[PDB]
């Protein structure tokens, strides 16, 4: 309806298809806070401090 | 014969015929979605409440209670202006369909006991008995049979 | 058994039961944050107060004290004026919260005796004794356990 309301909907026959992303749970919050610990260690192996991340350190 | 095991079979295999007063009143019962709690309910325009409506002027209820020789039978002061409303916000692309599909979403509703955002169970008196019904679970096809075999039968 | 002793050995070891009238009253008396100067209250959407109120008008409250057939029973006047504030201001990226998670707050609060913007102490009766809650110390266990206990019995 907002595609309909902007954008004179025939986006909506051009655009194959439509995503809607949603917010992030928490199952969520667990692995996908967790790569970037993963990429912490590619720019900090010079500087050779591995932090490491407990589950205790998740919820926090 | 229980409750979920209903919406399946009574489909394809059992009638409605053979059901006993305990196992109808448990399907008019509500449903385990009920009792779920559930909070923030969707805004949408209310056609239940009109806000173009006014106060009972006392002058006017005297002057139409004596019948006769008179042009117009309400006020139309706040019904013109929402009117002029509607001619300068210049809404036009969805407002074509609200007016047009809206309605008959919570007029259809309006038929089971339904209010206008209420996405759950309501109930609807049928002969002495109540129907809890539903957006998803219209559950016409009891509502259908306590119609017309009920009519002079009693099945609590 | 002082005060600040209890708020973390009752919750591990002492039960509510085994506390004397001296020691009940005395954690039910305010903290040592009451009696401390604080200025600078934060102000926010008062609930209490209705923007949108008027006065009796003693016409209507005649017309509808003589009760039958009208068809509102409030002024409407004002209410609408309110509502087309809101259709005009285009406000809306955080008023989509304000009105639905700024409220639960201090509707819960009007269980607890404390007003809309008071981030301090306030009295709320049980039986015969004041029990003084906060935002932060619900003082809950305290509660249940003198709605409980104490119903037929009195502990000062």
């Amino acid at each position: 309806k907002k595609c309909k309301k902007v954008f004179k909907p025939e986006f909506v026959n051009r655009i194959d298809k439509i995503g809607v992303f949603e917010p992030l749970n928490k199952k969520n919050l667990h692995k996908i806070v967790a790569l970037r610990f993963k990429k912490l260690e590619k720019r900090l192996e010079e500087k050779n401090i591995q932090v490491s991340v407990s589950e205790k350190a998740i919820d926090y | 014969a229980v409750k979920d095991i209903k919406k399946l079979i009574e489909e394809g295999i059992l009638d409605y015929e053979d059901l006993t007063e305990n196992e109808l009143r448990k399907l008019a019962k509500p449903d385990d979605n009920f009792y779920e709690l559930s909070p923030y309910a969707s805004d949408e325009k209310d056609l239940s409440l009109n806000e173009t409506s006014g106060l009972t002027n006392e002058q006017l209820k005297n002057f139409l209670g004596q019948n006769g020789t008179y042009h117009m039978s309400y006020d139309s002061k706040s019904i013109d202006y929402a009117k002029q409303k509607k001619s300068e916000k210049k809404e036009d692309q969805q407002e074509d369909d609200d007016g047009f599909y809206d309605a008959y979403k919570q007029i259809k509703n309006s038929y089971d006991g339904i209010p206008n955002n209420f996405n759950h169970e309501a109930p609807q008196l049928i002969g002495n008995n109540y129907v809890f019904t539903s957006i998803y679970d219209t559950k016409e096809n009891l509502i259908k049979f306590l119609k017309k075999n009920s009519e002079y039968d009693l099945y609590d």
